[PDB]
């Protein structure tokens, strides 16, 4: 062939933290279909927002919005348990179908995005150039997001484990862990990567007895 | 609603 | 400057599943220091193996081994709770220091790797070319690894939740979930991505009542 | 021993 | 747009020396039209062979042949004087039209190459990988070709200048120049870059008086 | 090796037309030595200016100047005959030696450029990004330069051939060719690629008889 | 016939 | 002085 139809920019969705997660890589020949399984961020979460992005930037907000839609009817569950399968499917006509299906409930919702949506030839190059210009900035953002999700997981988890421990955990451990969790929660509210690791460290330091109890149960 | 989380 | 000292290949470690996780990207100017926080894969895990890799391939086994060492003394904990901070640090002399520290226990272990280790000029190009040749293969591997970790998390989690539920979960739910978990566990033993998703789906399908109980508690 | 898991 | 039609490989023609000269760069959006003006390699040349190539390699022979055709009716002229304009034109349907026009005679000849010609998806990647694998080899080839054309120009030119000088050039200069031109001509017959430069140097060394005469005239 | 010393930007010289001609490609490991042979642009030229550039842009003026020097003592000759060999040589310390040698006269002149000269880490990336931003612009510039050199060669050549023809060329051919050469010369004074090709075409059109005479001689 | 030469 | 010309 003298010619190939290709994605000029990555395509994906916004994931927790405001980051663009790629489903279809830059430079993919179409037709193509890719899927990934995502989950909920909160206990009892009943819905998720699927926000479709075109571009190469790490902040969702710095990419082109192709549209968004909600999937609801998610059945009560602990966070991170529902399986929310997101499929990006580009046909021979270059139309994009983005679907999200709840494997438990069986509920499906979809957006269809025509081949002319998104960024024009100039902006694809503005985008490419900017992703290059801001590589260091974008990595640091992504590291901060990863750190904040880690802190959050530790926060949420430790709270559940304190609950499950009940009387097994001594007063003095409990008080120390709870103040570490307040400090952590305060830090998850900012954009200071080091402060978050500091508070995650304080928590690791005061949780030893809790971790034994949770492991034993 | 919340954004999806990369499943663990 | 007319010249820049640069990493000709990504540097990283092996993570669960046999995948290379990058700590220092290809083409980084040195000196540089990057860190990421990892955790345990099993309840009560007391040690982790740090395996240092140079290269661009997605299977750990297809990259250059720069050495490995164990960190032990990890205190009993649920899997995914200990904070194991891995730092890669390349100094002005191009020496690499790879350290892993347990934020709870405070224990640290290290490997130091001289600037002449790893792949020579030819092999760096053999490596670059191969990562290109096998892009599709490598992605599929990485998707399979991601799927298997997801299945495993669901397996491990659901087992803990069945335990925590006890009598709240009806006989018929329990029997269905347990047979789905056997089927899942059988599938996690293979390399068949679809079979794993199929068994994760079966589990989502029979776990609705369990998920309610776990969310309520 | 096991390999490290990308922390959740 | 979510999609772009692009040249997956450079397109061009074979030029003197067996090298691929690019008319349309890899990764060009179509439609596109590019042109370049070429000339004859010999005095009185009456025809040129247009050989259309797809690929990234520096030897013509290592690229994909898309076809070849002759333009003739070139009117007698010193080498390097006729203007032979070669145009590559890819339309919205991805069909390639390669034309060569003689600006003096006004004669035009053409090949039309459908959008399905050339290398398939796999081979485009075999080609990309190989151009990378053989970068050093290809450069050296191109340097050898450039050197041989330079030697040839010096050969052809010096012969014309000896002719134009006639009696102005002293016997001893003439004999030295003529033996240097034999040595050069022998070397242009090989693939030994250094030998060619050596013989071009010998010629520069013995031609000083000739160069004065030619400059004066 | 974990590390490679590499040219972060192409290195080269300014050639006729204001274009940067690369001697050492971006991303070359040092030490490295490359050479190319250049010549004079005018009959009797007695000196050349060597202007050393760092960068990826096609206009010389858009790259970083590393310094310039003259080689003189070039002996009288027709343009394009002297062999002026320019060598770029980067040693293990990253010092650049740029030399130009006249193979006829044997005269050599040099600039030495320390490893800390040129663009800093930020500007290397500003440069990379800009070469990308302005790819289309730069190509068009390079095409215009190539066209203007071609026109100039045709101009200079045709003048020499008119001279050599003398009485063999009929009055009416001579008058037509001379007015075409005035028109061409006027156009070489601008930046209008099409006008130049138009005037080169007019010249090809009126030179047929001249080309026969020059070929016959 | 000969290949084209990049015109001077 | 003039810039060098890529020799023919």
């Amino acid at each position: 062939v003298l010619l190939l139809d290709v994605t000029p920019l990555s395509l994906g969705i916004e994931t927790m933290g405001g980051v663009m997660t790629t489903l279809i890589a830059k430079n993919t020949t179409i037709p193509t279909k890719h899927s990934q399984v995502f989950s909920t961020a909160e206990d009892n979460q009943s819905a998720v927002t699927i926000h479709v992005l075109q571009g190469e930037r790490k902040r969702a907000a710095d990419n082109k919005s192709l549209g968004q839609f909600n999937l609801d009817g998610i059945n009560p569950a602990p966070r991170g348990m529902p399986q929310i399968e997101v499929t990006f499917d580009i046909d021979a006509d270059g139309i994009l179908h983005v679907s999200a299906k709840d494997k438990n409930s069986g509920k499906e919702q979809k957006i269809t995005i025509k081949a002319s949506s998104g960024l024009n030839e100039d902006e694809i190059q503005k985008m490419v150039r900017d992703a290059e210009a801001n590589a260091e900035a974008d990595r640091k953002f992504e590291e901060l997001v990863q750190t904040r999700n880690q802190g959050d997981h530790l926060l949420h988890s430790t709270r559940k484990q304190v609950e499950e421990a009940g009387d097994k955990l001594p007063a003095d451990d409990k008080t120390a862990i709870e103040s570490a969790l307040t400090a952590l929660e305060t830090a998850l509210k900012g954009e200071d990567k080091a402060a978050i690791e500091a508070k995650m460290q304080e928590l690791a330091q005061v949780s030893q007895k809790l971790m034994e109890i949770a492991q034993q149960q | 609603p919340r954004r999806p989380v990369i499943m663990r």
